[PDB]
């Protein structure tokens, strides 16, 4: 049974303009998982650059209320012409990457996990 | 695991931290600046860090509006109740 899961949040650097808009699009068909996340990097509220990065691997539940996730494949797309990242794409692709849920529900889950080295957040089910 | 554990727990508000000390004055201004403009939230849960604060604003609909803000030095419980309630009214 596959179990959708979505949700958007910005990020904004207290001693800067700089902020993310970030969109996160998950997928789970049972053990494996693939992420879909679009950030939208502004300064001074101008759209300045782009990142699609898609994640795939496995999802492994410890306890009942305590995930991880071990990704097989990781693809970073961005603009050709050439900031603060939400996660290092090789602390991703060599640790384990924790998931505490502290609230199940049948339209909604909130999980703290690894962004920003600490992260709280609510996604919507489909 | 190592996310900070819950302490604090009103109405609708949820508060993760290490600093029971900043929820307790975070969660009693969340509580009145909500209830002063009138606005309810479904749930609204918070986390806070050395860095980053976020938080995950529940609506009655059901429709979450989620937040993260990183600073240099360490705000207190106005600081962070202002940006919380400011972003969560719009």
């Amino acid at each position: 049974p596959v179990h959708f899961y979505e949700t958007s949040y910005k990020y904004q650097a207290a001693d800067s303009t700089y902020m993310h808009d970030v969109a996160i699009n998950v997928s789970i068909k049972g053990n494996h998982f693939t992420s879909d996340i679009i950030i939208r990097e502004l300064v001074k509220s101008e759209n300045k650059n782009y990142y699609n990065v898609i994640g795939h691997g496995d999802i492994i539940q410890k306890n009942t209320h305590q995930y991880y996730l071990n990704f097989d494949n990781i693809d970073v797309y961005t603009g050709t012409n050439k900031y603060k990242e939400p996660t290092s794409i090789s602390s991703l692709i060599n640790k384990s990457n924790n998931i505490r849920v502290v609230y199940l529900s049948e339209e909604y889950v909130v999980v703290e996990f690894f962004f920003y080295d600490g992260q709280i957040i609510t996604l919507h089910r489909y | 695991d190592d996310y900070p554990s819950l302490s604090f727990q009103q109405d609708y508000v949820y508060i993760f931290s290490s600093d029971f000390q900043l929820s307790e004055e975070l969660g009693v201004a969340l509580i009145n600046a909500l209830s002063a403009k009138e606005i309810v939230p479904e749930r609204l849960y918070v986390m806070l860090n050395d860095k980053t604060i976020s938080f995950s604003f529940i609506s009655k609909n059901k429709k979450s509006k989620n937040r993260v803000l990183s600073t240099e030095k360490k705000l207190n419980y106005k600081h962070i109740s202002e940006y919380i309630v400011n972003e969560i009214e719009y």
